[PDB]
DNA sequence: AGCTATGACCATGATTACGAATTGC
DNA sequence: TAAGCAATTCGTAATCATGGTCATAGCT
């Protein structure tokens, strides 16, 4: 409304639409013949793109539905009819589709949701039981792939292009299991998902939709068409795969995602038809990366065969801080959980990157790279107050008026840097 | 008001000549029985720990404890101007922001006035234990062995034993092993070995160690196990630099 | 035909290795007084005045009145191929543009034959003023004090009493405040009429003090907004004096 | 194997300090004679060719003539960690990856053992066979070194020109032809500039290299150079009497 | 006082680090 | 009064390794 949420989300809107005008500037500046030479660079890579477009495996997404909330509901059977909502008065995680047709959505805060459905209830998660049910689908996707790929505690790429083949020469009861025998499911690829969507079904109580693809985001979107509790499938040939390419929004594919919608609302961009019929604008407009996605979502291209961490933080929000001795004895707070949560993995860290957020929303990433490896609550907070030290005392005569604050072990490092380890000198000192 | 009059002038300029390249500034603690200084550099691998006390200032009077930060770069270009017989007065009030250094030649007299600043540095080290490896060795033997190493590679092995004591380095261009071998009146080489300990370092901050080589003739390397390494050096009749540094794996 | 034979080589060297950093090309006025010049700086702020006569030549020979143009770097760097100890003849003709330069030593000689140039000449004279203070310093004394106040700032203010001669700067440090007090050869005399506290700038100093291994001494002289001398006296062949103007 | 020991440890670290910025890899042919060298460098006009006899060493032995092929530039950075009046042994197994060297103080309390990692080339034996000259000229070192750094101020080319009473070096330039002549000595240490020939020489020579090769000033307090039409000038150093040094370049055009 | 050593100071690509912005779940 | 993690993108800029130059000093 006129918050102050509301104030830089407009000096933001601000500032992309400077970009907007950025760009339309520079997009009048080209011609007809500067629609030639990068046109045909474009679509001579997309001959060498789409001529090898291997597509002999077949991918399949697995989503859930309403996930946050499903594994409430399987363990919550009271209100098995009701719309539940998942976090508390200030954000959402994921809410139910009893409550995605009312507005009840994720990304949405929860004052403004709550105002929109007086009869709800909105009870925070536990975080704990997922990590569990997680591993227990995931005992049932090992079995038909090894090699599957969970990228979130539910999504998971799986790749059954071997496990079809070696499915013909089975009986009539290993293709057959038991309601919690049961319907017996064939050996068709649409079978081996449907097999898969079953025992998740009558091995957790819960549902599960799923997509079948030739290709990876045409499975990620595949598993949001027939959504709850479906599915859906492409079939592998050239054509088949420009026949689904058009009719579709882009706020459906994933990669593209609400200031890169209104950067192409410019352009006359709603259809990925559209989004194919501006090869010399765009591969001349955006940037290299961007316009190299723009290229491979534009033909239904990418990943046609399947594939550590990098990076771990703690960042935590509260409410107005004024004073000076709190924020150097919250750093400590902030430095020794994560010095908790970093061994338990055993990573030797080598950087440490505070991150401060003003009460007018503004994020501030200081880093700081050491050559000590860091793992312990003192080995961190000796190097993150040497930050809130440079960037307290540079506004001189007035303190941080701070909403978040929040540190981030970075630079895990090899096996040929894990063998020259040095160690700080704070574990020696007393 | 602080006050220190030094008849030996390149005490001083040595101190702030070994300091200067390793760590850039400094927090001296000035209080009634000398100067210390604490300080690790930016990389937090090493630690230089520095004390000379009021003994062997030819006049030293000070009344209440000062804190003087330091830039040691400002110190080692206004330093750089007495000569290496400057009779050097150190003053300083207590609550003005300039250090005077008065040089005297031994009439041309200078007047050198430096601004301080304000740093905190932290106000911890290493506590007191006990060492199981002790050598003491020629200084100019020590200066060129950290700096016949560096050659090499940027990990040295000092490898203890009783016999001797022995220094490898292997880097891409191949490795090198240089044995000192025990003594039969300042080239004495005496080795308080306990337990053999083999050890490795990073050169990089052995080589600006050897930056305090003309105040002394003898060194003492004090190693362990799982405890840094500290390379002692003594000036004479007045203190102490030492230094601690980390070792690898 | 000028020829023009020294018997102590290393007195050109330290003169144009004093010259070559601060002015580029300059004239040399040749005559039965000896070698003359008078230049000014490519920043037009200091002058340079060396007057070499013709007594301690130990072969002079100049029948027509000539000028010559040279470039000092090329001069220098001809002037950096002789040992302390050799015997300069320089030499010219006025039916060539070539300085000819003999080094013999004491059985390689050294034969040099550089170009000359023309360049469009500028006489000023100096009026000769009545100076408040002349101070007399041992030139390597002088030549630590601008150095060592170098680092300081670039601002020194000479102060001139008769108990002392006090050099002040400033910079983003703190003053450094030389002093030097009422005092063989190696001795600070202090000439004074009226006391005297005046700012010049040492970025040009520095170019000045060049010249310490020539003299044993030197002597500043300076006046009241007058342009101070800084004049480096060969013995018994002339000298060579520095002008340079005060700020503000 | 192959182990030499070598009294003099400061001779090693003078010929392998001339020949650190001119080449950076060579073949050691380590043979039952002693050790050679042979490398044009990075530009292939200036022939080194490098001696060091058997008869001159404290103790040696080897039977396998092997041929390491030796980096100089990190065997130079090895070679500066030794000090000056040390004692160094050489050693290497037949099929050997690596090489020792062995610094040993007289003070004999500090030993030294380092072991650089090889390599493997092939050089050309471009054999020089036995050549009659037209002049000789032998000189002091800090002479000539003084004299090719002071024409290199002036031009970048030098003519050599050699007479029966001696020898003028003669650099043109932009800024005006630099000269200096010199002559015999009669009946004088090290100062002795003796001129020898049958016929006169008027040779021209580039001073890029003439900065280089007499980077070998220490070794030697006489250097020689050789002359005649139609054979590259031959710049030779001699060593505490183990063998010797030579430098080719050829003349211009 | 020149030759040479050599340590302080300085230009300078260049890899590496920093930081805001953007996307996901 | 509007989360909590992680991952990735580009353009800015800090530090480092590099050779060149200069000054002061041990050696000649
Ligand atoms: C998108 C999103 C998800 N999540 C959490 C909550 C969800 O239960 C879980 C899964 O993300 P999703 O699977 O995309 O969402 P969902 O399964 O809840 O709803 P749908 O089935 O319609 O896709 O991840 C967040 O915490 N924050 C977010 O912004």
């Amino acid at each position: 409304k006129g918050s102050r949420f509301y104030g830089n989300e407009l000096k933001k809107e601000k500032q992309v639409n400077q970009r907007i005008e950025n760009m339309m500037q520079q997009k009048a500046q080209i011609t007809s013949q500067q629609l030639r030479k990068a046109q045909l660079q474009v679509d001579r890579f997309a001959m060498e793109l789409e001529q090898s477009r291997n597509l002999s495996n077949t991918i399949v997404h697995i989503d859930m539905d309403a996930f946050y909330a499903a594994v409430e509901m399987r363990d919550n059977p009271e209100l098995k009819d009701k719309p539940i909502a998942v976090g508390s008065m200030s954000m959402l995680s994921t809410s139910n589709y009893h409550a995605r047709r009312f507005g009840v959505r994720a990304a949405m805060p929860g004052f403004i949701a709550k105002r929109l459905c007086p009869q709800l209830i909105i009870v925070p998660p536990n975080f704990d039981k997922y990590r569990a049910v997680s591993k227990e689908v995931k005992e049932i996707l090992a079995d038909y792939d090894p090699n599957f790929m969970a990228m979130s505690l539910d999504e998971a790429y799986l790749n059954i292009t071997k496990h079809l083949e070696e499915r013909q020469n089975w009986p009539e009861d290993k293709r057959r299991y038991f309601i919690k025998n049961s319907v017996v499911f064939g050996t068709s690829a649409q079978e081996v998902v449907k097999e898969i969507r079953f025992r998740i079904e009558q091995k957790t109580t819960l549902t599960a939709s799923a997509g079948i693809a030739p290709n990876t985001m045409l499975a990620k979107v595949c598993s949001d068409k027939n959504k709850p509790n479906g599915q859906y499938q492409i079939l592998p040939n050239r054509q088949a795969v420009m026949d689904f390419i058009k009719d579709l929004p882009i706020r459906k594919v994933s990669g593209i995602g609400k200031v890169t919608e209104k950067m192409l609302k410019a352009l006359g961009i709603i259809t990925c038809t559209e989004l194919y019929q501006q090869r010399a604008l765009l591969s001349l407009l955006f940037s290299e990366t961007s316009w190299h996605y723009f290229l491979h979502i534009s033909l239904g291209l990418g990943s046609t065969h399947l594939t550590e961490r990098k990076s771990m933080s703690v960042e935590r929000t509260f409410s107005e801080i004024n004073k000076a001795e709190e924020q150097y004895s919250l750093c400590q707070e902030l430095c020794s959980e994560l010095a908790q949560d970093l061994q338990k993995e055993r990573l030797k860290g080598r950087t440490v990157t505070i991150k401060l957020k003003n009460v007018n929303f503004e994020v501030k990433t200081r880093a700081s790279t050491v050559s000590s490896v860091v793992s312990t609550a003192e080995e961190i907070f000796a190097i993150a107050k040497e930050l809130l030290k440079t960037e307290i005392d540079a506004d001189f005569p007035h303190p941080l008026r701070l909403r978040l604050m929040g540190v981030r072990i970075s630079s895990f490092p090899n096996e040929e840097d894990r063998k020259h380890q040095q160690r700080s000198i704070i574990g020696f000192l007393q | 008001m602080f006050e220190a009059r030094l008849v030996q002038g390149s005490i001083l300029k040595k101190v702030l000549e070994a300091l200067k390249d390793l760590i850039n500034e400094a927090c001296w603690d000035i209080s009634s029985s000398g100067v210390n200084l604490q300080s690790m550099d930016s990389s937090h691998v090493s630690l230089v720990q520095l004390t000379l006390r009021s003994e062997g200032f030819d006049t030293y009077r000070c009344d209440r404890n000062l804190a003087m930060g330091v830039n040691l770069t400002s110190m080692s270009k206004i330093l750089k101007c007495a000569g290496n017989e400057d009779i050097i007065t150190l003053r300083a009030e207590d609550n003005a922001d300039t250090l005077a250094l008065v040089f005297e030649a031994p009439e041309k007299v200078s007047d050198y006035e430096m601004k301080l600043m304000d740093l905190d540095v932290e106000q911890l080290g290493i506590p007191e234990q006990e060492y199981s490896c002790v050598v003491k060795m020629p200084s100019g033997e020590f200066a060129r062995i950290c700096r016949d190493l560096s050659h090499i590679g940027d990990a040295v092995v000092i490898s203890c034993a009783k016999d001797g004591v022995k220094f490898s380095a292997s880097g891409e261009l191949g490795n090198g092993n240089i044995k000192l071998s025990q003594t039969s009146e300042e080239e004495a080489v005496t080795i308080e070995m306990n337990e053999p300990v083999q050890l490795t370092f990073a050169l990089r901050y052995l080589n600006f160690f050897t930056k305090a080589t003309p105040l002394s003739s003898t060194v003492t390397l004090s190693m362990s196990a799982d405890v840094p390494l500290v390379v002692e050096y003594k000036i004479a009749d007045m203190g102490h630099l030492k230094y601690y540094l980390a070792p690898k794996i």
